[PDB]
């Protein structure tokens, strides 16, 4: 299941 | 959207032209590149599920990936529809295809966003929205991280860019992203770079390793 | 349209520079891909019958498609006018009427009138009656000026399997002016119309697999 | 234009920058096609006259066209005061030229504007300019509704097109229009279709005919 | 006189 | 400018980034085309002196035509002295000479007072009535062609004719003959319309 | 900036974007012609100094006229330190204060909304202008001298070019009248400089430019 | 971001669609040039610390520097937490929190949260704070983008001073993130002869203003 | 000392 992309917050 | 009135009260306001036009322009230009994902969030402030619709919606290509968002937000759905089974002037209980704005009104939408206390059938729907395009978004990634070397007179600044480009697009999870960081990207420098990265020694920062192979 | 103010009073505002040049832009750029229905019920919210027609009379183009559409509002406006009659008689001067269809439409009715109806309480929302029957006229339309059959689509001996996909179901919308339009006839047909390497490895999968495993598998 | 405020006041408004440009745009990019004039309505929405003559006058090309138009608002203004003959603080009755905002101040139109009953001249006016601009519609469409002939490859729904806008613009009374509706349209389609729609019988719908030759 | 080019509602 | 906020006082807002650019580039594209004073003049609806004096200072180009214009503004300022001549009471507003109603000696916070004051001494639309007295000689004199000098062309349409005829008119202006300059044809079919015609017929007879 | 809000009450405002965008765009277009510095004074309406200082920042070039620019700057405060020396109670603003490197936007607010107001960003605003006219005088490429109406270069383009080096060199009034009634005529191409000559002096710009036309 | 209504209340609206295309826009165009951070400061005036997330997040390519920036962010927030930490134990119903850094960051706290901080009388300024961390970060990104040493900046042969002095000042900006004696001493001693001869003539203390005018 | 550029005003 993919980690998602909002690399911050 | 909902938004706050001056006498403190959220109420409704049309979607704009701007918001419609700026998510249609980022589909086209972006496609699913990962960063697609935080400008949906930000462009659907406030939404109703109705807004998020129309988003989704508005969009004329990559009906295979619209076909297979709609199928994560019907699974998102009926795991609503177990976990919360619903049963005259009264609100109703939103179920699955309510809060994905199928079979509710806008009206009813408002009513349990600005009930108290609310429902945020607004921001569930887009939960499982963002769960959907997250899974487009890594299928439709071009490059697996293993195939990301730096080439023999890449500068390193452009080698990193394109290793967390991938990493990013490929959304694995912290422990191996952390692992991706502390075995490939050094084992991946070119010669060079990678005999001054190995001088640097482990616990390195990336400004230190960047600074060193500019 | 008719919006909430600042202090939360339901008033009429003019239509915007920039909602009819949008709404003009997208017709122009989209004709009518079916993409540009969600679109129009977007530009629209709010919208009094007289936006709605100020809308649809701001297109230049597609003059036979505007008959159409004009033909549609008429069957739906009587439909209407038979499904919520209005008792006929004198009707007192100054005051609240019942709508007919004509004047949902924003053929008989004035503005006045049409903020009258939609800021009453209960509203009686004229605007969105209306802009129902133009959707349906303009899905209508969509399907009539759909250029493929789903029956055509077949993925091509090299074409990856995801623009094979993309073009099933862009058609199968267009066909159908809708999105809600995968049943177990159309996956059948999805793989039906897939190359032999792909249909084979669609196949080895068996029914009841998502669209997300098929595609993963013909990657 | 006039626009009503938050006291429930209805007050003036300067004209918008967006709305100038528009309007501007417009006739440049369209001339006197017809939708140009529902567009020119929209835009004027609460106009007062000050501001309908601020949106033609600054109209730069087609002087014939303004010329036409100013005429046609001389006679309106002319019939206006021939209709209704006009005999310290107290509010003073417009004349036609007062409508047309030339011998009338912005204050005036806004005084008869926003009065209890008002009169609305700023509706009034933008009546006459509609009046003009249909006759320079009428008189600049560039094809008589006799000399639209489908050709030999177009397709039907091409011809159609034509056909309704060439009708749109010449602006005959709805009788008119369905007597070319009904004799033309089949007579001057080309020899295939025409054979199919004549197979097809009398009272055939434009829906009909269009798919019976798509 | 020309009848309008307003095709959709009140004229 | 001066405008009415949404609860009814009469209210400074600065002059907007949207209104800047577009006279601008509204003098860039159209130099001293007629139609450009029309814009200049909604533009500024609302505007205080100051507002005036930033519209016209924001013009980069065309400095010849802002030195004719500033000379217009100040014979129209004189004017206004020989026909309303003028220490200060304290806290007291004082009376606006000439150069008070063309911004130059007068502060944004007096010519708010004067045109917020009850009832108002409107400086702002007398000094916007002096910009486009100055301006519309700047349209006469950029016109770059007489109304002598229109004639329609042998195969010129009527319609392409009356265009130019009347645009230039419009220029010449701004601070019969028609039939005459039209070609031979055209002359014969007008005059046979006789007199009382109207553009309207004249155009279709010709068409 | 500070704007009134619908209680009568002066508070600050985001700078906006549109904002930002235009005069980053009319440096980027313009440089340091002179038409520049009003649409500058333009676009900081009811600026605080922090915002004045946001403009200037986000200029991305010519940064030997902005650090040109930040020395008047720092002359102008110490002159303002020079003659206006400085619990719960409200501070005097020095120098820097003015200039937004020594307070916060809080403070600056403070000045700025106070009865009576000390209206920094004006003060401020006039320092910068100040350093500006230095920069357009320096910058500008012609001198009035060298400005000649070619033998085929019609007199409006030729006084387009006179007045607009004239604006830029920023002489007194009367040096510009000076150069109008002498230079103007004097260096008009000869059939141009007979007829004007013709007209004789006090004759109006508008008469000669008809005049040559 | 928090603005104050009309009506002299603070609240909270939505990030606009122009503010994150202005962003964007100016990512894409100027890098990491160091006019961005000024850009930057600007275009993110009342942000939360979600709307300064947002902002960074939808930044698509530079992620060498989105990884920097994400290290100079934790690192940061470490110390948040050695100097202002937060007392551990149970929790007050209806009762404002202490931030810890990861709230401060905006991974570990609501938006109502960050809401209730910002707004708080005093206010607890986790947005202000967030942007002082986001801006730390930048500016080592900019330092590390820029292309060229001051050293290497001197004045060509035929170059005009002007010329020279913009690229001598755009370097020192970008090698110092920020645009405030050796300076100086540098700027004459790598003017070119003629140049050079008239400076050192005009002695200590010149302006660049007269610097600019004594070489034109 | 330049005398400014506001031509207006
Ligand atoms: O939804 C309905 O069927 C209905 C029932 C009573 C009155 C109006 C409607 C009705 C609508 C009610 C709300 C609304 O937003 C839109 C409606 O549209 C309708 C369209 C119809 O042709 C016919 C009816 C409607
Ligand atoms: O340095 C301060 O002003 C300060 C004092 C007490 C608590 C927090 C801060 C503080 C900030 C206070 C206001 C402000 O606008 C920005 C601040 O930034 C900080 C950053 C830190 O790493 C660590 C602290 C701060």
């Amino acid at each position: 299941s993919p980690s998602g992309v909002f690399t911050f917050g | 959207p909902i938004v706050q009135n001056l006498q403190g009260q959220m109420v409704h306001q049309c979607i704009s032209p701007r918001t419609l036009n700026a998510w249609v322009k980022v589909v086209e230009e972006k496609a699913f590149s990962p960063e697609v994902i935080p400008m949906f969030s930000a462009l659907s402030c406030g939404a109703t599920p109705q807004d998020l619709n129309t988003m989704l919606n508005t969009v004329g290509g990559h009906q295979a990936a619209m076909q297979m968002l709609k199928e994560t937000i019907n699974e998102e759905a009926a795991e609503w529809d177990r976990l919360h089974p619903v049963h005259p002037g009264q609100m109703r209980e939103p179920r699955g295809s309510d809060i994905a704005g199928t079979t509710s009104t806008l009206q009813e939408q408002i009513g349990w966003m600005t009930h108290n206390p609310p429902i945020p059938v607004g921001e569930i729907y887009k939960r499982w929205i963002i769960l959907g395009l997250n899974k487009i978004v890594r299928m439709y990634s071009p490059t697996s991280i293993l195939d990301i070397r730096q080439g023999p007179k890449e500068p390193f600044r452009d080698y990193v860019d394109r290793f967390y480009k991938t990493l990013r697009a490929e959304q694995a999870s912290q422990e191996v992203k952390n692992a991706a960081t502390e075995t490939l990207l050094v084992q991946n420098a070119n010669p060079d770079c990678k005999t001054i990265l190995k001088a640097l020694g482990p616990g390195a920062t990336l400004e230190e390793m960047m600074t060193a192979c500019q």
